[PDB]
């Protein structure tokens, strides 16, 4: 990852994220249409019981991703870590971390028409694809 | 020649989802086969619903330039996509 890409992503979420924690509920939903297979079992957020746990969530994510960019150049394995807690202690395969992002991206699109360019969705994009440990 | 200001924009978009492309990696987790052309679909669907907005003119051209973008995308998507089932099977 570039020191260029570093100051990108800061900015692009500077932009775009304010909200993104109030999308949490929308992107899952937005992943089980575009992923179907992502929904045949998904044990998680006790969803047929409300939409609480999982609107929570997204604003857990929307900090986490916060945070881990306002960190990209001192704490690079900030979202590496997150990814290694869901798949290894809250039993979350991988493949569904790796695609809610991408839906949260796709949403946060469909919100912020004009301020949400492909250049920062490629900020975006590229700090996303940081998901392996880096020494 | 739909128009002038649609054709240094159809350029641009055409020139920053090849950045969007290039700059892509294939690390795990990797995405079956199948999901990973809904993301592409989902990424062209995204510059378009963007550009829609960048677009002028007359709402009879200004949906033409659009309908060539999305002809146009999908012709860098198409190797991309090729590139990725390849390695698949690799
Ligand atoms: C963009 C990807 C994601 C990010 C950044 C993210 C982030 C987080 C964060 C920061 C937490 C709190 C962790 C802690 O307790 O320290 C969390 C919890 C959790 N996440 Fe995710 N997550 C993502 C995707 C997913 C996906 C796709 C699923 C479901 C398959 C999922 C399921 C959960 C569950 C079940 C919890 C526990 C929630 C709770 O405390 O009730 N996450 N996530």
């Amino acid at each position: 990852l570039s020191p260029a890409d570093k100051t990108n992503v800061k900015a692009a979420w500077g932009k775009v994220g304010a909200h993104a924690g109030e999308y949490g509920a929308e992107a899952l939903e937005r992943m089980f249409l575009s992923f179907p297979t992502t929904k045949t079992y998904f044990p998680h957020f006790d969803l047929s019981h409300g939409s609480a746990q999982v609107k929570g969530h997204g604003k857990k994510v929307a900090d986490a991703l916060t945070n881990a960019v306002a960190h990209v150049d001192d704490m690079p394995n900030a979202l590496s870590a997150l990814s290694d807690l869901h798949a290894h202690k809250l039993r979350v395969d991988p493949v569904n971390f790796k695609l809610l992002s991408h839906c949260l991206l796709v949403t946060l699109a469909a919100h912020l028409p004009a301020e949400f360019t492909p250049a920062v969705h490629a900020s975006l994009d590229k700090f996303l694809a940081s998901v392996s440990t880096v020494l | 020649a739909l128009l002038k200001a649609n054709k240094d924009l159809i350029s641009a978009g055409l020139k920053e989802f090849s950045v969007l492309l290039n700059q892509q990696v294939f690390n795990d987790p990797l995405v079956s086969e199948e999901d990973m052309v809904t993301v592409v679909e989902d990424w062209m669907n995204f510059y378009i619903n963007y550009y829609r907005q960048q677009v002028t003119g007359e709402p009879q051209e200004r949906d033409k330039a659009l309908q060539e973008l999305r002809q146009e995308l999908n012709t860098l998507a198409n190797p991309f996509l090729a590139k990725y089932r390849d390695f698949l099977k690799s």
